[PDB]
RNA sequence: AAUAAUCCUAUCACCUUUUUCGUGAGCUGAGCUGUGAGCUAGGCAAUAGUUCUUUAACAACAAAAAAGAGCACAAACUGUAGACGACUUUUUUGCCUCAGGGUGCUGUAAACAUGAAAGUAAACUUUACGAUCUGUUGAGGCUUAUCCCUAGUGGUAAAGUGU
RNA sequence: ACAUCUCCCUAGUGCAGAUCUUGGUGGAAGUAGCAACUAUUCAAAUGAGAACUUUGAAGACUGAAGUGGAGAAGGGUUUCUU
RNA sequence: AUACUGACGUGCAAAUCGUUCAUUUCAAUCACGUUUAGGGGCGAAAGACUAAUCGAAAAGCCUAUUAGCUGGUUAUUUUCGA
RNA sequence: UGUAGGAGACCGAUAGCAAACAAGUACCGUGAGGGAAAGAUGAAAUAGUACUCAGGAAUGAGCAAUUAAAUAGUACCUGAAA
């Protein structure tokens, strides 16, 4: 018989099998879409979570209750090393789908890039890309060529560069990056003028942008079906157990339904977060970085006593609008949205009146150790 | 062979242990620390720095201990580790 | 406008004489040789006693000559991971280790005051006893274990296994 | 120690099974499990070999309604040395 | 031995263990010895108890009781066949 | 029934007396009582494993060794099936 009172299911079905990622790697579903119009530009950025800080920034919002007045804000910081481009890749359109042609390098690559290959970079004798050192300039032309000729989708092979990081890893991420924009020629021009150079943040994408954030969330190994999928808690009433199972169904089928809630893996999911609005892109050599209009103070981004596990910003950074899937030190991925984002919110333009830079690490007030010591005076 | 004199932060080590096996496990931790630094299966320990470890009980440990260890001969290989007394921990680096 | 009811296409063993055309190779476009195709002239082969597969196709391997051109696992370290595997790492432009600094957290240590302190008793005004409080004293303690920084100290082995 | 089909008598005379009887044996499985009763460490000795033997040092506990002494029932050489 | 319809429920145990709770100077509790025996005893009554046994104990026998009912009921071919 | 003979178209070690035997025993039951499992080396052990080597020892191996025979070594005949 049916349920006498009716109430929703327990968690999303779309996302069994909830299970562990296969890389760390964010891992782009799809790219944005055809514009023929728009010159030749990059799609994505692999960039490193540093930790939150809060802002406070003042509202247009037109007819709101807040209205005019001004909001405090959490954000989310994420240290942007720049990428380098280092292969073009050549895709062609099969019945069978998206299939590579070929891939044309870079005429030298990184010991980071490399050190991502090797497993025992310490004990080996580090031979990869040598007989690839090099070929003539005429077999490169004509497979560059022969890609413009037949390919119809343009990759660029990037790589992160984590020796400008503190991080214990020092092999990098390697990474594909769509180009969206005009001819695959005029695309071809843009990705091997740009190769060898680096690429800031800045150079990809502009602030008060609206973008797609691309990472796998924060690991709890297996969980129990209460944790896991949030159903109603047992009686205080049992025969065994009170974040032990419901009833699992029907005896028809006679199998278990496999709708039904159950124990197992929790974190470690790829998401796709949307639509996250860029505060600010930082400035490596700006000593005024966490500064603003009302505050007109030299002061860095860097929080009293650093972020949480990461400590120190020394190069080029994005402070983005609100929550970011994974750890901190995680790296994570931003796309362009597949269509750009028209709304009120995508539109505007913001103004920030402070950043804190206070501590992340008690409730330590103060932004500057200068200020701390300021208060304190004099000491053993 | 080899005459070292060492500081053992206890507290990181003992961090994850119950009250009961806190002492013991810091000692198995402590034999374990000092085989792997002087590369020697055989560790011989000091009943006197166990004493002064286990003194104010189980429940706790020094923060900080300083402890001699020495590489022995007599294929066999071994050595002694022991309680080195004095006031506090304050500055005291590693040394031979 | 019967569309495979079509076209292509086999089957002139030989060697030797004669004339032509295609293509490959060596020499210094060309000449010659080879190869493929033809024409011209000769006299030259087959053969197991009647059928019981007409061994005729494709692919793989062993020997013999001739010629061509190192990784991974483990171990330690890690903890963005984890029941355990697995995963993330690093292994001397590092890492571990302590120590210092940063960041903090607690709340002013012991020690000493012929300091203060409700009263107390014992000298001939001085000397005893006294919870407590103030001062020296934002003092003392603790802070990576899953904090930050430091090329500051001392360390940094096994040497195994699969291919 | 064995046959008779030459003939014929005789019988505790023919099993897959009875939650058969009896005996052995598997799969289940190197699994369930060895969770009352706050805790052991170091060194030494013995020995072939020591987390749980012995000795010492520590740490701890029983906490006089005691895992301490005595006795009754009941057991009966379990005692003790080697 | 009231409740947690607690733990336990191939147990530490064929009724244990934990916590809670009732009892504690009398119709009290305990020991030992003693009495009453099977259609019998004994029962502050529940058909209670009378040695892991009870609306009739245990032991042995009449007995291989009886059962229109349940289960099982053993080599082969050929012939007639409900 | 006790003892003594003589028997067999009897059983042949799950059979035959409960008992081929150190069985009316062990063992179980408060007791009355209940009541087992349990034979075979070889002709000869006055042929019962000598000797050596490796082992802490158990054991193992042997150029060593009894026997006609040791995948015949006293948990010893044959040694099926699972």
């Amino acid at each position: 018989s049916h349920r006498k009172f009716e109430r929703p299911r327990h968690g999303s079905l779309g996302f069994l099998p909830r299970k562990r990622c296969k890389r760390l790697r964010g891992k782009i579903r799809s790219f944005p879409k055809d514009d023929k119009e728009k010159p030749p530009h990059f799609t994505a950025f692999m960039g490193y979570k540093a930790g939150m800080t809060h802002i406070v920034r003042e509202v247009d919002k037109p007819g709101s209750k807040l209205h005019k007045k001004e909001i405090v804000e959490a954000c989310t910081i994420i240290e942007c090393a720049p990428m380098v481009v280092v292969g073009i890749v050549g895709y062609r359109e099969t019945p069978k789908g998206l299939r590579i042609l070929s891939t044309v390098w870079a005429n030298h690559v990184s010991d980071e890039f490399r050190r991502r290959y090797y497993k025992n970079w310490y004990k080996s004798e580090k031979k990869a890309f040598t007989k690839s050192l090099n070929v003539p300039e005429a077999t490169k032309n004509c497979l560059l060529k022969r890609i413009e000729k037949y390919c119809t989708v343009l990759r660029a092979i990037c790589h992160t560069q984590p020796s400008k990081t503190p991080l214990r890893m020092k092999k990098a991420h390697i990474m594909e990056v769509q180009i969206n924009g005009g001819s695959m020629k005029e695309k071809l021009e843009f990705v091997k003028e740009m190769l060898e150079k680096n690429l800031p943040v800045s150079t990809v994408f502009n602030p008060n942008e609206m973008i797609d954030v691309i990472s796998v969330t924060k690991g709890h190994g297996t969980k129990g079906v209460v944790s896991r999928y949030g159903v109603k808690r047992l009686p205080r009433k049992t025969h065994r157990g009170l974040r032990k199972v419901a009833c699992i169904g029907a005896w028809h089928p006679a199998r278990v339904q496999f709708q039904i809630p159950r124990h197992g893996q929790k974190g470690y999911f790829h998401r796709t977060e949307r639509n996250k609005k860029i505060y600010r892109i930082g400035l490596k050599t700006d000593k005024n970085s966490a500064s603003t209009d009302a505050d007109i103070t030299e002061k860095k981004i860097t929080p009293m006593g650093g972020f949480p596990h990461y400590g120190v910003v020394n190069e080029d950074f994005l402070l983005l609008k609100g929550c970011v899937a994974g750890t901190k030190k995680r790296p994570i991925t931003l796309r362009k949205n597949i269509v750009p984002q028209v709304s009120r919110d995508a539109l505007a333009q913001v103004s920030l009146k402070f950043i804190d830079t206070s501590s992340k690490i008690g409730h330590g007030r103060f932004q500057t150790s200068e200020e701390k010591v300021k208060y304190y005076g004099p000491l053993k | 062979p080899v005459t070292k004199f060492i500081t053992i932060n206890l507290s990181k080590l003992t961090h994850k242990v119950c009250y009961k096996r806190k002492a013991p496990r810091a000692i198995k931790e402590i034999r374990s620390i000092a085989g792997k630094l002087m590369h020697t299966k055989d560790v011989r320990l000091d009943v006197k720095l166990n004493k002064f470890i286990w003194s104010k009980g189980v429940r706790n440990p020094p923060k900080r201990v300083r402890v001699k260890l020495e590489r022995k001969r007599n294929e066999k290989m071994y050595t002694i580790v022991e309680h080195v007394m004095v006031d506090s921990y304050k500055g005291l680096v590693n040394e031979c």
